């Protein structure tokens, strides 16, 4: 039945350690960075242009330019100083950087009936295949490449490639003419021409009312066959600051922390000597190494994170007029953000080690480790006709849809029509004819495999009490 | 008894009205026009000059926009303020800020914001300042506060011509900047086509980010004569409330006769609350009528002055609120009725041992939707807003589970966990069927 | 096994009496019959004038105005080419250079009373005028304005020979104030302007019909249009439509001559039922009544008796209409009349034939196939008939009380039976939660809850009372 | 366990086999074929002119001049770059500046004869001409208009050397009335306004469609478009297009003269797989001819040798039509044949490594008795047989009901199979319940309600059938032991 398990001192120290781990998960977090994602996103993704073009719609260069000398101008710059206020309240930290990265002239070497009206080839993008030569005047920072070492940055695989972390970049200047002038210099001679294989626009802002940045990273790949396809990362970061009450209680409460993850490592390690060999059979002891190894490398994160911040700032503030690269602590944030979920998923979990409940979590396992070694055997026929379907439907469809454009699309997209998030009208249109049969094959075949499945559990169930009880 | 019973429910099944949601569907659609485009305080004189001063004075004098609708009174414009405490952060990065959340403005400041004069009293001008009590009082719950009744007060209206007067004389003389909170425009019509009188507020609040969110509330209240609603309507609602008394009268007979045990019995709780539901409502009813009335009695004395109907339409919710509670205890009453005059046990025991799988059951449902609802907050509140708060996310997990809602986004944000989550939430969910068959097969086999 | 029941000799003649009935009802529908009506309603329902404003997206009066005058008259008349060069065929409208436009279009109007309600008691020195909601007594018979015309004087439903029209809100009658638009474009635009100069839409309007049809002899098919716009007594407009692709001429090539033989074979096969249903209800006094294989066979000799009087009737009615058509043009012909009630006999026919291959379903036998479930629904026929009224008193609560909290701010909430339909489509997985949750902050959450947990609660209970029967006895 | 059979030798060429195939078919497979379709369909579907008319949007025979002559010569010619400086490369479309534009394209349309049709006498004073739907039989080979022009005469399937082509309504044929537009903006933009100024598209047109094609050299890829405007007898136009990335040109690279290497050891490991398949006729002279995975190996081996078959006509064609556009350029080079008959073969290649893929269980097998279920094909033989024949006469009803009540206004019901789909989809949860109540607000509830009642009656029925039937045998089975 109902009742506290292995003793009564664990569990409480436990549910001091969930309570402790849900405040430090939620002193993070702000309830105002939806909104600011939202708002910073309608303004620079969302304002159209004279001819009517949003960023999210640029379908050529010359919508390109369109949108970088209209909106984007008209969106960086507002007044009512030597300074932006966004919206009155966001201050614009330093100054946006377009970047682009290029390949060469000649790379791909053309067919030989076509060599006498296509003179020269330009591949797709590849660090192996990349210009580094200066083009145009030859003259600024826009005409000539630097490696990715003096331009301090990192790669970003953003789309189809990627792409490296250095190339031709150009800072924009203080007031809202000097930027035109630079951006009408940059267009008449040609900047983007058919070597151009990506352009960054990169920014940021800073909110103190509600205390965020806003770090936005805008990318426009142009593939080896025209035309364009663009990206965007729009990402918040907290910078607490330690004044208030509620700052030293989570100061508090980080200590805290710290001394209980020390105290279970000592505890793990401590029980190991009793019986060492066994100690992998429970689960739960797995459960417990993966919570230690996940909260050291959340500490050691939130130490990193505390010194990248303030060398940004003192940059920041030591030499305006230059850029500021707050992208490697959005991206190394966001992914310290996606593990604490995890990690607090697991300390929920958790315990089930501790206060029972009957006839759910007491035959999970009991029927578990009796539905084996024939679904093991039926894991093994699933998979293999699931990526036959899979390969089945990149090849059928996947030129014209682009659920179906790559494997690990198709894989997810068969993950999605099992769950019932289907699109028919698309593959009807690819093919009329093979569209509704690869869609009906596959849905009867998985719900052959599922009751197949069920009626196996369910004969083994009989077969086991007829032997066990007329035996 | 059944005509009892029957009559109550058809007193709480009918009372429906057809009108409410059109007239409020053609409001909305008017005044809603392009509303939602106003992002600074900046923009919100070419909306009320363009899409708020052609639908207040339609075309036919003293009903908005197309007649039918007659307008009561002025039409109020409030603002509530934080205090201009100068800022200006500039070389202020070290060691930054913290602004108040402490501050409201309650001052007396004079044209333009400035200290005022030796008259230091609350005078009636749009810089003063107007308590709520002195004000009609009515706090609002807007979206992402519950802002005062108070606040800095104009009225423009019953007019085209004073409208616009005053919209170029509030503009040219900076009323509204960067210190305004939320902003309220407050009116009220009435319908005598299908007797309604609805209530209209404009809410346009501010955010963190310098911007604005707007909203609209309105609330509507039929003040037919709660007596003249026609023949055969009267009848049963007449026959209903005497059967009403009876029953009154019965419990409290049993009740002398009893002294103690009269809470012990489901019987006896279960039909004194319906009895004295029932009287409150038709006493509510009647009192709201009555204030209604005599709120109109201070319009017929002086018009061209602003009027809160809003204890009406309060006391109207309440009305409304006392039934769903009478529909539920009737609902509740009836199902006992009926399996006590006919062998109709519901559960064959199976749900129960005594004490247990009631609170062994409810805490494995509790445990998993906070897990899941806690993880999918973290990991999607920032971009998809059915995962804004923890509540929200609770309905939307619940809402996976039904089906109502789909997993689209949340696979084409994170593939590879949202992928994950959802296989876990599979295999728990089958493995709980599963054992469910066999333990129910190898029951009745042992 | 499959063994036959009632001899082979019933069995052959059922079957050919099917396929008989399914060459008739499928002989007659035509491939193109689909496109006809996307493209009609497309050029009517979404074309913009300057402004922008298309038929479905009208909200006011002015708004239509810029219909009928824009985007109206340059659909409904065409007289050029579109390199300006004129069309031959004079007179007359081509629209889309294929669809005769026949006769004249009319508009027409319902008007209620200046006094049809009072006032309220506070509101009688300011509001002069109550305007009730449409209802047939409470009907303005008065003329207006020039007080001269058609458009202004009141004509009955039997001047008027028409009939009824289910709309969005009530049902209509069938009279009011017409004007029938005349041949030319300019002529059209000169009455129309003439109409809104002269205040012909008032408070006191209610509904406003427009009605014309059209005729394809490429593919020989009628469209019939009605473009409808309710004013309601609260204000605002609701604009809907009728657009009737039908077929009422239906001999003209050999496929059709082909289909009178099928007719023919059809009446006798009529006959031969009926005559043989009397010997089996000679015999067997009110034993008869105890089959409900036979109360099937009375509905389908009845549905076909009806259908082929209806036959007939459109026979004579479609020859009065073409005549009147011809004899005296520029008049409107009543063409929805028809329209209407073929489309009711097209349904009808539908639902004849659903039940014809139920009757098939009949003629042969399986022993047990899908007999497991009403054996233990027969057997276990008590608690489960306890569960029924358990689940549809709290389902009827549960719609009564989403009513109540929901229903003035959603329209899914706003009738009785739109809950019951929204609660059941919940059960189905289709839902929009953030409307309600709009509505009402506090209550919508828990609605929703409480509700699907309802939901698990009863199947799951179910489940496990009929899987614990089919293992109570060994 | 993995019960391995058959010699496992057998298996380790099958896998040799298997994974020999995956590298001949993925290999000729681009990762950039996507965003070349995606961009080519987004220039010319997608682009507004002055009026707002794209190519989704036509819907009148105005319409389609103010599109062709507006955002269609716009997207074909390309001459100068965004800041209006001269491309180098002349006299020749760089479309995006990066896809060459070949040959000339080629606008070509079909008619519908005069007296293809009766008048029905009630109406046979006011109209005069019934013109039918599209056939073959009913079609006009007559000039019209000027009478002199290649756009105003009829030229035959066999002189254009055309093929059919499957449209939305119907399957159009190869002839017609064609224009081919040559050189620059400037001379095809005279030619389309003689075309719009003699009436071109009159009462007769029953179809009109656009060719042509581009090539491009960065990724050794082509994009075939064509774009359909059919012509109802109703009126109004329906616009579609089909538009292909192919890669008709395989070895320019360093792994494509790898990637032969591979396809070398193809053709022989299908002569080892048809050698071997006639041995088990020789043995079993008629017991070859009982299982199905000997019906398999049959199919298989007929779709490889289609496929050797047809890589030998690819090259022959290629080379020829290659050969034409260089020593006459200016006209058109009829590519969509290949296009089609391209993705045709890329459909079968992957219909044949999909049975390849899944034919893996006849070597490697386990052993859950058969399947984990013959337990329930003892008392299935005559029990599916009766559940089928009695579930599929009621779908197939509610499927014509459906149809004939709905159909004439929902797009889901146009069509009897498109009824059927409907209801497949209904059945998991997708529907679009508004439709159908908006199409009849009496028998579409009922429709629904019945419908999924009925889909629920007999989930429940075939569950706990299923699950009686055995338990009932292993009950009796326990009990004739003891
Ligand atoms: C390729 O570009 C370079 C620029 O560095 C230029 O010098 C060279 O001539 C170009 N090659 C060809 C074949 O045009
Ligand atoms: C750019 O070119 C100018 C001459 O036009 C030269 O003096 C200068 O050194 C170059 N580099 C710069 C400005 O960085
Ligand atoms: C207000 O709107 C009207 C009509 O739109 C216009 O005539 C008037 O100039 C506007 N007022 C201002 C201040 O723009
Ligand atoms: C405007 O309203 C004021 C009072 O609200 C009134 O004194 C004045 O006469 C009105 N003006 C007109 C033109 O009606
Ligand atoms: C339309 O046709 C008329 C006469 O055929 C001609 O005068 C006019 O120029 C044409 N074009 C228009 C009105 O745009
Ligand atoms: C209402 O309409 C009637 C119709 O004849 C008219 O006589 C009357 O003057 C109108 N106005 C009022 C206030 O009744
Ligand atoms: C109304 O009809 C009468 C009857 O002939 C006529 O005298 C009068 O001129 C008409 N008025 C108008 C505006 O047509
Ligand atoms: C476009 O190019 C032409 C070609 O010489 C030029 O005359 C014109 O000024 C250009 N227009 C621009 C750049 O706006
Ligand atoms: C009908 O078609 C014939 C066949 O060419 C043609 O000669 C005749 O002129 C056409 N009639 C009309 C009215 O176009
Ligand atoms: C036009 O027609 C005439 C005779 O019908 C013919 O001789 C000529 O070649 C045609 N083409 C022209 C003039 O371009
Ligand atoms: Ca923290
Ligand atoms: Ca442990
Ligand atoms: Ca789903
Ligand atoms: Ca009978
Ligand atoms: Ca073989």
């Amino acid at each position: 039945e109902l009742y506290v398990k292995t003793t009564l001192r664990e569990l409480v120290v436990y549910i001091v350690f969930l309570v402790d781990i849900c405040l430090l998960t939620y002193g993070m977090t702000s309830s105002s960075a939806y909104y600011y994602t939202k708002v910073m996103s309608e303004l620079f993704l969302h304002t159209p242009s004279d001819s009517g073009v949003s960023f999210q719609t640029i379908s050529s260069m010359s919508d390109f330019w369109d949108f970088a000398q209209g909106p984007l101008l008209d969106s960086l710059y507002w007044t009512k100083g030597s300074h932006s206020f966004i919206y009155y309240e966001n201050l614009l930290l330093g100054a946006p950087r377009l970047r682009q990265l290029r390949v060469r002239n000649d790379s791909c070497v053309v067919h030989e009936d076509f060599r006498e009206d296509i003179l020269n080839c330009y591949d797709v993008y590849s660090p192996d295949k990349e210009d580094q030569l200066p083009f145009g005047p030859q003259n600024g920072t826009a005409w000539t490449y630097h490696s990715q070492n003096e331009l301090g940055g990192s790669s970003h695989w953003g789309r189809l490639t990627s792409y490296s972390g250095g190339g031709y970049y150009l800072d924009l200047p203080g007031s809202r003419q000097a930027s035109a002038e630079a951006l009408q210099g940059l267009q008449e001679g040609l900047w983007l021409d058919r070597g151009t294989r990506v352009v960054f626009i990169d920014f940021s802002v800073y909110n103190a009312n509600i205390n965020l940045f806003c770090i936005l990273r805008l990318v426009v790949e142009f593939p080896a066959t025209g035309g364009t396809i663009p990206s965007w990362q729009i990402r918040t970061v907290k910078l607490i600051r330690y004044v208030n009450n509620w700052d030293f209680f989570i100061v508090g409460c980080e200590v805290v922390f710290c001394v209980f993850i020390f105290y279970y490592v000592v505890e793990e390690i401590l029980e190991i000597h009793l019986h060492r060999l066994r100690y992998l059979s429970s689960v739960w002891n797995i459960l417990d190494l993966v919570v230690i190894l996940l909260s050291i490398v959340a500490v050691g994160f939130h130490i990193f994170r505390t010194l990248e911040v303030n060398r940004l700032m003192g940059k920041l503030l030591q030499q305006p007029d230059t850029y500021a690269d707050f992208e490697f602590l959005a991206f190394w944030q966001t992914q310290y953000n996606n593990m604490n979920a995890v990690n607090l998923f697991f300390a929920w979990i958790k315990i089930f080690k501790y206060i029972s409940f009957n006839k759910t979590m007491t035959q999970l396992s009991s029927t578990l480790a009796r539905c084996a070694k024939d679904i093991l055997g039926f894991a093994i026929m699933f998979f293999i006709v699931f990526f036959a379907y899979a390969q089945l439907g990149y090849l059928l469809f996947g030129t014209q849809v682009e659920n179906f454009s790559t494997f690990v699309k198709c894989i997810f997209t068969q993950f999605r029509i099992i769950l019932g998030d289907f699109d028919y009208n698309a593959i009807d249109n690819a093919n009329r004819i093979l569209g509704p049969v690869y869609f009906v094959t596959y849905v009867f075949f998985v719900f052959f495999v599922l009751l197949n499945m069920f009626l196996a559990i369910i004969n083994d169930t009989y077969s086991e009490v007829k032997e066990e009880l007329a035996g | 008894q059944i005509l009892f019973l029957t009559l109550l429910m058809t007193t709480v099944y009918s009372a429906k009205d057809s009108s409410r949601f059109f007239l409020h569907r053609a409001i909305w659609k008017r005044f809603s026009h392009r509303f939602s485009e106003i992002k600074t305080v900046e923009d919100f004189y070419p909306w009320a000059n363009g899409t708020l001063l052609p639908n207040l004075y339609g075309d036919y004098r003293g009903f908005i926009t197309d007649g039918n609708s007659f307008l009561l009174g002025n039409v109020l414009i409030r603002q509530t303020r934080i205090p201009n405490d100068i800022f200006f952060p500039g070389s202020l990065h070290k060691q930054m800020k913290s602004p108040p959340q402490h501050q409201e403005d309650r001052e007396n400041y004079g044209a333009g914001w400035v200290p005022p004069d030796t008259n230091i009293t609350k005078v009636d001008s749009i810089w003063h300042y107007q308590n709520q009590e002195s004000l009609g009082g009515y706090p609002i719950q807007g979206e992402l506060a519950t802002y005062s009744g108070g606040g800095y007060v104009v009225r423009l209206g019953r007019n085209h011509s004073a409208a616009t007067r005053v919209l170029q004389h509030l503009e040219q003389r900076r009323w509204l900047d960067h210190c305004t909170k939320a902003l309220f425009v407050e009116f009220t019509v009435f319908n005598a086509n299908v007797n309604l009188l609805c209530a209209v507020t404009l809410i346009l609040e501010s955010s963190g980010v310098g911007t604005f969110l707007t909203s609209l509330q309105l609330d509507s209240l039929t003040s037919l004569q709660s007596s003249e609603r026609g023949f055969a309507w009267i009848v049963s609602q007449v026959v209903y409330y005497l059967l009403v008394c009876y029953y009154a009268f019965i419990q409290g007979c049993r009740l002398k006769r009893q002294r103690l045990a009269f809470f012990t019995r489901k019987r006896n709780l279960l039909d004194t609350s319906i009895v004295l539901i029932s009287f409150s409502i038709l006493g509510l009813s009647m009192q709201s009528l009555s204030l209604l009335h005599k709120k109109m009695q201070q319009y017929h004395c002086d018009r061209d002055r602003f009027i809160s109907f809003y204890e009406a339409l309060r006391v109207n919710s309440a009305v409304t609120h006392l039934r769903g509670f009478l529909l539920l205890f009737a609902t509740v009453r009836v199902w006992d009725l009926l399996r006590h005059h006919a062998q109709l046990q519901v559960i064959n025991k199976t749900l129960s041992k005594a004490w247990d799988e009631v609170l062994g059951f409810i805490l494995i449902i509790v445990v998993l939707l906070s897990s899941y609802a806690m993880t999918f907050n973290l990991l999607f509140g920032w971009s998809i807003s059915d995962y804004q708060s923890f509540f929200r996310s609770i309905v939307t997990v619940v809402g996976l589970l039904m089906g109502t809602s789909k997993h689209k986004e949340v696979i084409a944000l994170y593939p590879i966990l949202g992928s994950l989550l959802v296989l876990s939430s599979i295999i728990l969910m089958g493995l709980v069927i599963i054992n469910l068959f066999v333990s129910a097969i190898l029951i009745a086999f042992g």
